[PDB]
């Protein structure tokens, strides 16, 4: 299971079974320095092969502690990791090993344009593998930035931004382009509600700098809030990046719009939903294999996968910067609680919002 | 009787029956304090002991053990019985202090008569909190220090060892689970 | 593609610790606002409704829906989940509990539950209130982790599980602790919320004065309790009830403690006693012993003849357990982040849920009962029909030609038609159909749907009682269609629903008070 | 005995009257007649087998 | 009913409409109320006194049946099941 | 039974083995968990069978 956390364990009460085992299989004698002789070290290749979960990754976030603190060795390349899958996927006979859930979300966007041809008219060549590729990856990028963005403002108006023209700064200036630009919004918002919402317009005469930011209110559930798309919307760099992603979508689809995946036909009137049918018709024969540690794979799957030095993929653990090593292992795994919640939340603010 | 049918076995109008009895002479004994001054403890059988009593039942739809109607099985008849003897049997006791004093006297010369013939004995230590006198972790003693009033319970593992635990009395009962 | 690569030990620590940190978080530690669960009690609790674990049902084995947890949904080992399965079917940490047990699952004198193999488990009746009206869209579904199923990712909860049951848990960088608190007050400071949303939180305090503890007990102070319920954090002291007796005849004093602090081991406390009688630190004690007979809970405390009593009681309640601060914390997922929250937070956020509940609830009926009348046109005009519609199908040789003729004529309404689709005729059919079908001036066009439910007529219902029976039910479904849209129209009766429903499950689980709240001179 | 083809009238049972009542507007068709014809034809083999 | 078979099994099957059987195994899945309630209560109580009759008797079936020996023991076990299986002749 | 009445079939995808265990140990088998999942480590395995 867990080894102590040797930070917080005093020298102490090192004496503990797993240590013990671990500081006697190495042969460094256990203790920090009154006999510490790394020379006499009984492999030059000490593996880190935890389960593929995160339970695992914090077993080995221990077991560096223990490597570092209780550290020549470290710095010598001895240590290693390795790096066990998570998934594995079957369709029929193919078959793949996947390690993070990013790699799954990649398999999966691999398979949904596997054999897939999406032509616009009734009658025109098959899209470019490539060029589809990067339409489904921008998509799903500026998909990733709307669900950060959910707090601020309702998915639905920012699922429409991608669709409606373009609003520059030198529009907020006029009066009649905002007036008709979120009018055209509300009104396309309202057309396709399927929900109980109610969307309405509004716009602010800032006389401050003559612009004109429009409001757009909503009755969602009974409460009534508004949605000022102030001056820092419009240049703050997320509608850019929406903007960028609906100029290749104003008029990419036409009326006789289709996908074709090999057997099956399906028209299509919007990317969302050639999108969502090529999801739906890879899942049909797939099937997802969670290993919940290295207990669930067979010996052969492990030998193929992070064992065998043919097939094998391994991490080097080195030291970059002393100090800065130091005060990370200090915050993270020291007694006090204050530098560790800041560090966490500094890290989940800065994760979700990397780069605007 | 239950609808003037004899029950030869019992029933649970007559288990609900004893058990008020029981309970409610306990009872009466416990504030008076007449079974301490006795120095004697009265149980079943003794409240019993030389008794006439006639109980019966009027149930709508009474379920029997059999078709011959020997024993009555109902659940609903034993609570009835139940709360209407500990109600009334104590307020009778409180109302005849005459005849509650000469029934006590009775059941005192019975729990008596019953402890003259006990096999002689001496008192032994108990586990409790203070002192746990040389005994395992896993028993759980009980208060009495007179064996003879105490009993305990082998059960099969820890498991059946608290569900016996937590029904039980302390007073007698003590549980020592094997494995 | 290379067999070693260079990874700094900053750059690895760092990212497995952020995840392991943000996983524990989000996925195990701290309950949802909303729903005031945690992802093992709702898998368990989905689980156990999947199964069928219905409060009027035999019980089922804990076994079994241990298994079919972490078969299905909860792939982290057997032993947690019988835990918080045996956790939450306790009467003495749940307030409410969500579980009714059959066998032995522990007590406050702290013996272990029984094995997996003997206890058996069924639903409590909160719960379905708890789960209610899952089955109607009312919350998003997540696929689990092999992706084969779905789990929903808040329960529709009718009850303020989170102020009402509490919670407790230890996060990387966050902890929560929260108290239970009565139905009953919580119910009452929800209505007074929905009257006036801009209620201070002294109106909330004088509906909710304090929490109440599953074992009945005393609260010390008052102070805890208002800073605790402004700021989210504050000490409480939970008091132990106990007298001082003595008996008439010899002066001789007992101290008999009736009750005991929440989350406090009653053999574990008797053991302190008795180390610090043997220490000598406690002076006075003659004699220590529990009476217990499942008839409360009792613990005589003998006091010598040369000691006052009242003065060992006051040292027990300074140096033992008898006293205890709860250190309140409360910290829960809110849109899906840790954020410490007050009382009007939580209160707000279960009447925001409640609003969304209802809502998509009402326009999922209200999209079923189109789609019924929409096919009860459709049987309607088919009887009307009937001679026509038979000799057609008839002389089809295939079901698929009998579909095209069907769809391909229009039909005479008829007389039972007309009458029916003329009160309400608009207002009444579903979102997606197009203008094109329907009622085209007194010709009824059909759609694919209608010709294939037509042609799965059976004889049986062409009888006069069964079409009879059609327009009834197309006229109550008429009237439940106004119903629905007359709801979802305005937010006024959206509120009034709300509150009838916090009405009804306050006349029906509604409880009395257990701890005692009193005032203290340190106020 | 008193049921099944008798002086060429069939006489059906209650059973046989709810199958028939259960019978959908849909195996109406030509198809179908033949679908029975077929099916009892592969029963009447597969009972003498 | 045409036989006594048909009325007996069908008063079987009307019985075992609104039946539910619960099997303790063990004292484990009995609440401490059904304990009390069933055995340890001495008013509801239902004890048997372990008492020997004959020494000798009581020696050899000891040894019989927990001794090393297991010819007598099988002996002794497939002649109580044949015992068992011609109970009445 | 247990495997199959759950549709344990080969050419289906695996199912836990706790799942399993449980089924068996709810419904039909009374003698509780640890001793048939060792019957099950037994009947998979190639060098017993």
């Amino acid at each position: 299971g867990k080894i102590l956390n040797v930070e917080k364990a005093r020298f102490d009460k090192m004496l503990s079974s797993q240590e013990v085992a671990t500081l006697i299989t190495a042969l460094g004698c256990g203790i920090g320095r009154d006999e510490y002789n790394p020379d006499k070290l009984r492999y030059h290749s000490i593996i880190i092969m935890t389960d593929a979960d995160v339970d695992g990754s914090h077993i080995r976030t221990l077991l560096l502690t223990f490597f570092y603190r209780q550290p020549e060795i470290v710095e010598r390349g001895h240590v290693y990791i390795a790096q066990p899958p998570l998934y594995k996927v079957k369709k029929g006979k193919q078959e793949q090993y996947i390690k993070d859930d990013e790699a799954m979300d990649q398999y999966q966007i691999s398979i949904a344009l596997d054999g897939a041809t999406l032509h616009t008219n009734a009658s025109a060549p098959a899209l470019a593998g490539e060029a589809l590729e990067k339409l489904v990856s921008e998509y799903n990028a500026t998909q990733k930035m709307i669900n950060r963005m959910e707090r601020r403002y309702p998915k639905a108006m920012l699922k429409e931004l991608i669709y409606q023209p373009t609003l520059t700064e030198a529009d907020l200036s006029d009066e009649q382009t905002v007036t008709r630009w979120v009018n055209a919004l509300v009104s396309e918002l309202n057309d396709k509600e399927q929900h109980g919402s109610q969307w309405k317009f509004d716009v602010h005469t800032n006389a401050e700098q003559n612009l004109f930011e429009p409001i757009v209110r909503v009755r969602t559930h009974g409460v009534d809030t508004d949605y000022p798309l102030d001056h820092e919307f419009i240049t703050g760099g997320e509608y850019r990046r929406i903007c960028t992603l609906g100029e290749k979508l104003r008029g990419l689809l036409e009326e006789d719009a289709f996908i074709e995946r090999g057997e099956r036909r399906q028209p299509v009137a919007s990317f969302e939903q050639a999108l969502d049918w090529l999801v739906k018709e890879s899942r049909r024969g797939l099937s997802i294999q969670r290993y919940k540690g290295l207990g669930e794979m067979n010996p052969e799957q492990l030998w193929e996968t992070t064992m065998d030095p043919e097939s094998r993929r391994m991490l080097r653990v080195t030291v970059k910067d002393a100090i800065a090593a130091d005060q990370l292992f200090t915050t993270l795994m020291g007694d006090a609680v204050e530098p560790r919640r800041a560090f966490i939340e500094e890290n989940a603010l800065k994760a979700a919002n990397i780069d605007i | 009787f239950t609808n003037n049918i004899p029950q030869r076995d019992g029933g649970t109008h007559l288990a609900g029956f004893r058990a008020a009895m029981t309970r409610t002479l306990n009872a009466y004994m416990d504030k008076e304090g007449y079974s301490k001054k006795a120095k004697v403890s009265a149980t079943g059988d003794d409240a019993r002991e030389g008794l006439i009593a006639v109980v019966s039942v009027k149930v709508p739809d009474p379920k029997f053990s059999s078709q011959t109607k020997d024993k009555l099985v109902s659940s609903e008849v034993k609570s009835a019985v139940e709360q209407q003897m500990n109600e009334l049997l104590a307020e009778y006791l409180l109302e005849n202090p005459t005849d509650a004093k000469i029934v006590v006297g009775k059941i005192i010369d019975a729990a008596r008569a019953r402890e003259a013939a006990r096999r002689a004995r001496e008192m032994t230590r108990r586990k409790g909190a203070l002192d746990l006198a040389g005994l395992p972790g896993k028993l759980a003693d009980c208060q009495e220090r007179d064996p003879a009033l105490s009993e305990l319970y082998l059960v099969e593992g820890d498991s059946a060892g608290g569900s016996a635990k937590q029904g039980r009395n302390r007073k007698n009962q003590a549980i020592l689970p094997l494995k | 593609a290379r067999e070693i690569t260079p990874v700094n030990i900053e750059e690895e620590l760092k990212s497995s610790y952020l995840d392991y940190a943000m996983s524990v978080i989000v996925g195990r530690a701290l309950p949802d606002v909303r729903d005031g669960l945690k992802p093992v009690h709702r898998r368990v609790l989905y689980a156990m409704n999947v199964l069928g674990n219905d409060w009027n049902k035999a019980y089922k084995k804990s076994a079994r829906v241990v298994g079919d947890v972490i078969g299905k949904y909860h792939p982290h080992g057997d032993s947690a989940v019988y835990d918080t399965i045996v956790r939450m079917a306790q009467p003495f940490s749940l307030r409410y509990m969500l579980v009714d047990g059959q066998g032995n699952f522990g007590s406050i004198d702290g013996d272990s539950a029984a094995a997996m193999r003997f206890t058996e488990i069924r639903l409590a009746k909160i719960a379905h209130e708890l789960m209610a009206d899952l089955e109607k869209e009312t919350v998003d579904f997540v696929d689990n982790y092999d992706g084969t199923e779905k789990i929903p990712d808040v329960m529709p909860t009718k009850i303020p599980n989170l102020l009402v049951n509490g919670s407790s848990g230890i996060a990387v960088g966050m902890a929560t602790n929260i108290p239970p608190h009565n139905l009953t007050e919580v119910i009452n400071g929800c209505l007074a919320y929905i009257d006036d949303e801009d209620i201070s939180i002294e109106g909330l305090m004088e509906h909710i004065p304090g929490p109440d503890f599953p074992t009945a007990a005393i609260i010390n102070g008052r102070r805890g309790i208002e800073e605790a319920y402004r700021t989210g954090r504050g000490k409480v002291y939970i008091r132990a009830r106990a007298e001082v007796e003595v008996d008439a005849k010899t002066g001789r004093e007992t101290i008999i403690v009736h009750e005991i602090p929440y989350q406090v081991n009653k053999a574990r406390l008797i053991e302190k006693i008795a180390e610090l009688v043997k220490e000598k630190r406690v002076e006075g004690i003659s004699a220590l012993r529990d009476e217990s007979d499942k008839d409360g809970m009792r613990i005589v405390i003998e006091v010598k003849r040369d000691a006052v009593g009242e003065v060992v009681l006051n040292n027990l309640y300074s140096q033992t357990q008898l006293q205890v601060s709860f250190g309140i914390n409360m910290v829960a997922l809110h849109h899906g982040q840790p954020k410490i929250m007050n009382l009007k937070d939580i209160i707000a956020a279960f009447v925001r849920h409640r609003r969304e509940v209802v809502t998509r609830r009402t326009i999922f009926e209200l999209r079923k009962a189109r789609d019924r009348a929409h096919i009860l046109e459709a049987l309607a005009v088919a009887l009307a029909n009937i001679d026509p519609i038979i000799e057609l199908i008839r002389h089809a040789p295939t079901p698929a030609e009998a579909k095209t003729a069907l769809v391909a004529n229009p039909w005479q309404l008829g007389n039972v038609a007309a009458m029916l689709e003329r009160a309400g005729d608009d207002a009444a059919r579903p979102e997606w159909l197009e203008p094109e079908f329907g009622v085209r001036d007194g010709l009824y066009y059909l759609t694919e749907q209608q010709a294939q439910a037509i042609l799965d007529l059976r004889l049986q219902k062409l009888t006069g009682l069964e079409h009879e029976k059609l327009l009834d039910e197309y006229k109550e479904l008429l009237d439940q269609i106004a119903e629905l849209l007359r709801i979802l129209g305005s937010a006024d009766r959206l509120m009034e629903v709300i509150r009838e429903e916090l009405e009804l499950v306050r006349e029906q689980f509604g409880d009395k008070r257990r701890t005692e709240i009193t005032a203290n001179s340190a106020d």
